[PDB]
């Protein structure tokens, strides 16, 4: 809620497409985070196709710039609403206004040089309140093609990794919903077939000494990019028709 | 920018301040007078410097 | 109108409160402007850039 | 795995090793200067103000 | 020379109190004011919600039946929950609630060690009359501010994925402001009187707070001083 | 530590021969043919080389004399 | 429970009477606390004797001049404001000067008392030209606290506390496992009547005696 607004905030909030504007007013019958169910008044109701209105909100989903576009209900149970009145605040909207950021107590003074050229200096009272903590959604993808050396697999068995690295996977080789991963964790265990190793001298000596077979496959699994974190919230499996669907699919 | 503002505030003189026209034995008790709050940051003062 | 709205509150008309440093605990000379600015977090976050 | 023993090693390899800092419109020859690194809890290069 | 001594504590309304401290000499008013202000405001022992386990929730980016809130606004309503613990350092509270209406901290289960200081702090609203919310809250004594990104090193085998780590703001204080004004003394002309107004969430009584703060300060100075 | 290289510029001039001399010296101290002629303060061989320049006991001339002396000792150690 | 306290590390005396004391293991923000607290107690409230009364043999009232002295009495007393005198086991003492001839009147020429020590016998007071004017004065210092003029007390304006400068810096210190913490650096200049470790020690003693009453273990 920008304390210093210009009055153009409600037009940008309502007349964009992010919030859910009521098309027929009435009494609010049901409020959930997923949906808002409106009982239409008698005079605003058509004679045929009587019904009541239902507004399916869009929950945590991916925007094009990797931010999280979300809708949240701002009306409660049993409340009179007008036609053309906001019901569900979108991203950066409070009560049908436009809240692009947050309002904070500011002091204009040079404070020990930490604000030297144009720099801002923030107290811990902001970061303890999580009032600038934002939510990003990334979409990592793992394709599994068909090479001319053989097809790739989405099996959980991976050569030369630990069991503790694979404990965050299922029996099907695709990560569970809601396991906090860090940089380097394996989300989709995928191995590609290879052959014709062309081993050297003393590496071939070592293989001979210890008898360990150089395997016919290579770890090309999907991994988290270097240096992020967060939660796996949604997993999709697209499969070509005519191919065996595995268990998690 | 910040440093030249800190200097231009630090080396100036107003005609009346705390410790107006007192005498000082050196820079060290200038710092002891400013940081105790008896004398102001800028007041014209005879000091002894080497 | 800003002055007349500040007079409705208990705030000073000049809009500048005296402030105390968090470390030395002593008053800043020349009382400073504090207020409420609506500020925005732009999406040039550092961990995407580094 | 970033075990706790490597940070003393990294503090040994930094100590007297200058890095080169560079801003992209490098017009005159003061655009590339060396510094000695002090390690920072953070993700932003701290750059001396007078420079 | 002349040492201080504490005098009347005035709980103003409910949770913020003015502590007077009368016999102080020149300069020690502002000195102990700044010092006690900082040590009360930064590092006091307190407890806040660390781990939350809602029943039918995989992870905090989701939604539940009948709750008009999202899950992370439930978690941000639990972050502000002010609670105190008597004889433990971590303790597991729980919620079981059904039916239409608000769900506050008064509906958290009963325990003799745990005292709730605000029964009206609203956690979450329920709508569908059948959607029963049931969670297990883990509160924990701590110090300062530890975010959820710092605690996950050993991770305590987080494979029970229903655990939701909440940033724990352990600090019970919110605002400490002191005045220094002169106390009129019988023969000595000027002796400064300190008044430390302190706003807390309600968990810490003021005399124990200032006693802990002065204890920590004297423990810091006794590195090169000694017993007296 | 070594914040400015000014004293080494006053001992060895030209500001560019200093780099080559200190480089040759620090290679003599890193590749283990020698060992430092000044007490090290956990500095790297760069700073130890510059400190050996500032004490005056290393320049191009002294290094040339020492290198020819090592070659003469090799010629005596052929046996 | 992480209340980890520091320990004193090498008090680096630079030349004569002023020392740099660092203090490495401090938590977040305690550096400025201890710096401000020790700083204000040292700089404001120390038990310390300063120049109380200085009585010259041949000066009637303090607006005068003397034979052979190139100055008048007031800038001489301004010189005497920086006189550093320590009193070891007394609460009252009277020393005296006797200087003849052409030359500076030093603090070395003040009479010998085995307890009361002038840390700088070279401390110049005034200069002489006559060679027939034997300057002699009697000096009593008496203990005080802070800054007091003669308005509450030849009577001499003064400045009590033995410290000359206290400046601290708080800078980040890496600990073996811990993330980042503060490090305190107190550089302190005294006049020499008190060696600096005893100055910081008395400061901490005064602060702990202030916190003696309502803190307890």
């Amino acid at each position: 809620k920008p304390l210093v607004g210009t009055g153009m905030e409600r037009a940008v909030a309502v007349d964009s497409g992010v919030t859910a504007v009521a098309k027929r007013g009435g009494v609010v019958q049901y409020v959930d985070a997923s949906r808002i169910v409106i009982k239409v008044n008698e005079d605003e109701m058509y004679p045929g196709e009587a019904g009541i209105d239902i507004y399916n909100l869009t929950k945590y989903t991916r925007s094009n710039q990797n931010t999280c576009i979300n809708q949240m209900p701002c009306v409660s149970l049993g409340e009179p609403v007008e036609r053309g009145d906001v019901l569900a605040d979108g991203p950066s909207t409070d009560l049908g206004e436009l809240a692009l950021g947050q309002n904070m107590r500011v002091a204009f003074m040079p404070w020990n040089g930490y604000n030297f050229e144009d720099s801002i200096l923030v107290s811990e009272r902001v970061v303890q309140e999580d009032r600038f903590t934002t939510i990003h959604i990334q979409e990592l993808a793992c394709v599994s093609r068909d090479t001319k050396l053989g097809p790739e697999e989405i099996t959980a068995d991976i050569p030369n990794v630990g069991e503790a690295a694979l404990s965050k996977l299922d029996e099907s080789g695709i990560v569970y919903i809601g396991a906090e991963v860090t940089g380097g964790d394996i989300l989709v265990g995928k191995v590609t077939p290879k052959g014709e190793t062309q081993l050297t001298p003393e590496e071939k000596l070592l293989r001979a000494i210890f008898g360990e077979k150089a395997s016919d496959v290579k770890d090309s699994s999907l991994r988290v990019p270097n240096g992020v974190s967060g939660t796996v919230i949604d997993v999709q499996v697209f499969t070509r028709d005519g191919v065996e669907k595995d268990k998690r699919a | 920018q910040d440093v030249v503002l800190g200097l231009y505030y630090m080396t100036r003189d107003c005609v009346n301040a705390k410790g107006e026209g007192m005498v000082l034995t050196g820079p060290k008790e200038a710092e002891r007078l400013y940081r105790s709050g008896l004398a102001s940051l800028h007041a014209r003062v005879k000091v002894r410097i080497t | 109108e800003i002055k007349e709205l500040l007079k409705l509150g208990d705030l000073p008309t000049s809009g500048q409160i005296r402030l105390y440093d968090g470390r030395t605990g002593e008053q800043f000379e020349r009382p400073v402007t504090v207020g409420y600015m609506y500020m925005l977090k732009l999406n040039h976050l550092v961990d995407d850039k580094m | 795995r970033e075990e706790a023993v490597v940070w003393d090693i990294l503090d040994e390899v930094i100590r007297e090793h200058p890095v080169l800092l560079n801003r992209a419109p490098t017009l005159h020859r003061l655009g590339i200067q060396a510094f000695e690194p002090v390690l920072i809890e953070g993700k932003a290069i701290q750059l001396h103000p007078l420079v | 020379f002349l040492k201080p001594r504490l005098v009347d504590i005035e709980q103003v309304s409910s949770t913020h109190a003015k502590v007077t401290l009368e016999p102080l000499e020149r300069g020690f008013g502002h000195t102990l004011g700044n010092a006690l202000r900082r040590i009360l405001l930064s590092s006091m022992p307190g407890c806040a919600v660390t781990e939350v386990e809602i029943d039918g929730v995989l992870h905090e980016y989701s939604t539940k039946e009948g709750v008009q809130e999202d899950i992370l606004e439930i978690l941000l309503n639990l972050k502000g929950l002010a609670v105190r613990v008597q004889g433990k350092d971590e303790v597991i509270l729980t919620l079981n609630k059904s039916g239409i209406g608000p769900v506050t901290a008064a509906d958290i289960t009963h325990d003799g060690d745990v005292e709730i200081v605000k029964p009206q702090h609203v956690i979450c609203h329920l709508t569908d009359e059948n959607a029963s919310i049931s969670m297990r809250i883990k509160v924990q004594r701590g110090r300062g501010y530890v975010p959820a990104s710092t605690r996950i090193h050993s991770e305590e085998d987080e494979r029970p994925i229903g655990r939701l780590l909440v940033d724990a703001c352990y600090s019970p204080v919110e605002r400490i402001a002191y005045n220094v004004e002169a106390a009129r003394v019988e023969q000595r002309t000027d002796l400064d009187k300190l008044v430390i107004e302190m706003e807390t969430n309600g968990t810490i009584d003021p005399e124990e707070a200032i006693r802990r703060a002065a204890t920590i300060l004297a423990e810091q100075l006794e590195a090169f001083v000694d017993l007296e | 530590a070594r914040v400015t290289v000014q004293d080494a510029v006053e001992k060895i001039g030209n500001r560019f021969d200093l780099v080559l001399v200190a480089a040759r010296r620090a290679r003599q101290m890193q590749v283990g043919g020698k060992d430092p002629l000044v007490p090290e303060e956990n500095d790297k061989t760069t700073v130890i080389a510059l400190r050996e320049i500032e004490e005056g006991l290393i320049n191009n001339q002294i290094l040339d004399v020492r290198e020819r002396q090592e070659q003469q000792e090799q010629e005596a150690a052929e046996l």
